[PDB]
DNA sequence: CTTTCCAACGAAGGCCTCAAAGCGGTCCAAA
DNA sequence: TTTGGACCGCTTTGAGGCCTTCGTTGGAAACG
């Protein structure tokens, strides 16, 4: 059934083919279905990343009996009450599912987690009908109402949530992605962190480029213009490592790249997201729905 | 303020409950009544009105000495 | 007064139990009967209700209570950022000098909370609770000043200094009969360190290793530029540069944070990071006495 | 807005005192001018509950008085002070 | 020419976590 | 069989991370 095609298709995924050149996304304004105050509370704060196996028999009605169960687990573990809402407006396709939020109310939000898949439909091509597709969780809140919601979520749904990792070519590309995209207002100047791998904490050197010096030395290295390609990224790092060893002698090459900030957005290796403007929002979730998707093929 | 609202409300109700009793004692207590409240609430009207005038006066000295 | 007996509750719950006998000796406003009369083995709330009931029978001041601040100070000095005054254009008397800088500092507005404690190596201690017109000197944002005699350098804590940072400046400057005075740009945490960088006061041979030259020149170079003695302790650097590109300026403004600096800068090179010989920027730290750089083509 | 509720317990409090002082001096005719009275009050705590006012703030009205000399006072030592700084 | 507010954002007080150690219970060595 | 000793248990609690609040010039906007 889908298992023989499944193990067909991550067969044939191997580290052979050519990485794929990547549309560099367009001002886009929040869609017509999307709250402007729901995502204003979603933007502007700090997520941590999960990954999720689909969901088994997940309805999106019976969201009271979901919160009347968590309620009941969170007094087993032990003035908190927990509300489900309904997201719209922020799927990828229609093939993706609906979004929603789930938030901790002390009687002040506390904890938030957000359930969401954008642009992510290989899972959904390789799934039953039985069966939700939302791979992406964010995280915002104390570590131990974490770990109780995923135990909760473990024992129901039958799924993991696995820490989502971000390595140093993809947070380069992801970089390049968002220092691609157009910002009329320029609110914060990029940034970049490194750690230098060593036993003993040691020197952890941030690099920051004005916007305009930033945007003005991209479109220097822009040579397809909407899209952004492996070449351009590679000549972006060589260009940046030259002018670091021009001033300072130094080969930052020889450091590991642990977090990246630009005017729009910001990520760390960790699995932290900061998220600041809403026009490119809805691209930035699918680029890391495809993650999700590659750490779960 | 709230006071610049009531009062006239408060004459309104003295001038009714006037014309509606008849006793003369009754009559001068309800007037030595008014009178007393009446004053009262003028006087403090007024410090209220010294009160955001000394507190404007306050924020006036303030930019002064700084 | 209630004021000052919940100042030194405050300053009490802030000093560990571990060494509050250590700080009545170095208190000593108390008499030891007083300090016998009270065990440490009991609970927290117990000793500092029974500390209170032994200052109340005392005459609680605000002097006392300003001591035992400066001496929790002291004793800790590491909770603070420091930054260092230099005086420029012979003879001194601390009675004189202390009834000048209270009396520039009364004429100041009408009053401040000030407070001097002398302590070993000319290290004058001065704790300054700042006061508008109007309103009594608040003791929960105070400021911290070290004078040193007959020197031309000053440090200082600034928390709140910002507010007014001149009147500070003169009146130290008129206090120590000294003409111009000068802020540089050198801000750190450790203050031990602070002082010694101001005052400069601080086999199996089968194996046939090649390019053994590169190594012992390296390591040599390395020696020689930072040196056997163990470096300063210095936590935090930031370059802020605007120099042409030649590969309209490129500005760069890059941020050094590192638990331990001068350290993992001492093993960039062994560890072939940077290039043998380190640039100016880095190897002058201790020598140039800067932390804060602007440099220009 | 409505009337600020200290304002209004204000006000009861003082209608209280009144119509206890004039019922002090009232030695005849009391149960049928006392009944008066308390639907004079209620009626007039009705108006004053039902009364609407801008929204503006309107302090205790006991205490402001204090706060005027208090305020009075912080002026003086201002000027005082102003005074000196200018002498200087 | 002056005044007040939004912004840029810096900063430090406060919330929240846990790694530390003393006190307490329990098992086992010794009388 | 009884008593002391040392184990592991438990609670207490000290320190670091971190969010949020306070302060805020500096610019923008209204204006005696």
């Amino acid at each position: 059934p889908l298992q023989k095609r499944l193990e067909s298709v991550r067969k044939q995924s191997s580290f052979i083919l050519t990485p794929p050149r990547r549309k560099i996304p367009q001002c886009s304004q929040l869609q017509e279905d999307v709250d402007p105050q729901k995502v204003a509370f979603l933007l502007h704060k700090q997520w941590t990343l999960y990954s999720l196996t689909p969901l088994y028999k997940f309805s999106y009605s019976n969201l009271k009996e979901y919160s009347r169960l968590l309620n009941a687990f969170i007094v087993a573990e032990k003035n908190i009450k927990v509300i489900f809402s309904t997201l719209l407006g922020m799927k990828g396709t229609q093939r993706d599912p609906e979004a929603f939020l789930v938030q901790i109310v002390s009687k002040k939000v506390l904890w938030t987690g957000w359930f969401c898949c954008v642009f992510g439909d290989s899972l959904l091509e390789t799934v039953s009908e039985d069966f939700t597709c939302l791979p992406l969780f964010l995280a915002n809140g104390a570590e131990s109402n974490t770990a109780i919601i995923g135990t909760w979520f473990q024992k129901t749904f039958d799924c993991y949530f696995s820490p989502l990792a971000i390595n140093a070519f993809n947070l380069s590309w992801m970089a390049a992605m968002w220092t691609a995209c157009k910002m009329d207002h320029y609110v914060a100047t990029t940034e970049f962190l490194w750690s230098v791998p060593c036993s003993p904490q040691s020197l952890d050197i941030s690099f920051a480029i004005h916007p305009e010096d930033a945007k003005a030395l991209w479109d220097s290295v822009h040579k397809t213009p909407g899209e952004v390609t492996q070449e351009e990224v590679d000549l972006f790092m060589d260009c940046l490592y030259s002018h670091f060893h021009r001033h300072f002698k130094i080969h930052l090459s020889a450091t590991r790249l642990v977090r990246v900030s630009t005017s729009v957005a910001s990520a760390h290796t960790d699995g932290k997201i900061k998220i600041l403007c809403h026009k490119y929002l809805i691209g930035v979730l699918a680029y890391l729905t495809e993650l999700a998707i590659f750490q779960i093929e | 303020k709230e006071l610049n609202i009531v009062l006239p409300e408060f004459e309104k109700t003295h001038l009714e409950h006037q014309q509606r009793i008849e006793s003369k004692v009754c009559k001068a207590a309800i007037a030595t009544f008014y009178v007393n409240v009446k004053e009262q609430f003028i006087k403090m009207l007024k410090e209220s009105q010294m009160l955001t005038n000394l507190k404007r006066k306050n924020a006036k000295m303030i930019s002064d000495i700084e | 007064d209630e004021t000052v007996a919940e100042f030194i509750k405050r300053t009490i719950l802030k000093i560990p139990m571990n060494e509050l006998t250590t700080i009545l000796k170095a208190w000593d406003f108390l008499s030891e009967n007083q300090l016998q009369t009270v065990n440490f083995r009991q609970r927290k709330e117990s000793v500092v209700q029974h500390l209170i009931h032994l200052c109340e029978e005392k005459r609680a001041s605000i002097s006392d209570a300003a001591l035992l601040d400066i001496i929790y100070m002291q004793f800790h000095q590491h909770q603070k950022v420091w930054e260092v005054f230099q005086m420029s254009k012979d003879l001194f008397d601390m009675k004189q000098f202390k009834n000048s800088f209270k009396k520039i500092l009364q004429r100041a507005l009408k009053n401040v909370t000030v407070s001097f404690r002398e302590t070993e190596e000319n290290a004058v201690w001065i704790r300054i609770a700042w006061g508008t017109q109007y309103t009594k000197p608040n003791q929960y944002k105070p400021t911290y000043v070290v004078y040193y005699s007959q020197t031309p350098y000053a440090f200082t804590s600034s928390s709140m200094l910002r507010r007014n940072t001149p009147l500070l400046g003169q009146a130290l400057t008129i206090a120590s009969k000294h003409h111009q005075i000068v802020k540089m740009d050198l801000r750190s945490r450790y203050l031990d360190s602070l002082k010694a960088i101001v005052f400069k006061q601080y086999m199996d041979s089968r194996i046939i290793h090649e390019n053994i030259v590169e190594k012992e020149r390296v390591q040599r170079i390395t020696q020689e530029t930072f040196g056997d003695y163990p470096q300063p302790q210095l936590e935090f650097a930031q370059y802020k540069l605007e120099t042409k590109f030649k590969s309209e300026p490129l500005r760069c403004l890059i941020k050094f944070s590192s638990p331990h600096l001068l350290e993992a800068l001492k093993s960039l090179a062994p560890a072939g990071i940077a290039d043998a010989p380190l640039s100016p920027l880095l190897t002058c730290i201790p020598n140039k006495r800067m932390n804060y750089f602007k440099i220009r083509d | 807005q409505p009337l600020s509720k200290s304002t209004r317990d204000h006000l009861q409090t003082m209608m209280e005192s009144v119509i206890m002082t004039i019922l002090s001096n009232s030695i005849k005719e009391k149960e049928e001018i006392q009944y008066h009275l308390n639907f004079l009050k209620k009626r007039l705590l009705q108006q004053c509950e039902t009364l609407k006012v801008p929204p503006k703030k309107m302090e205790d009205l006991t205490n402001v008085s204090s706060l005027l000399n208090m305020e009075r006072a912080r002026d003086k030592a201002n000027e005082e002070g102003l005074a000196l700084l200018q002498e200087e």
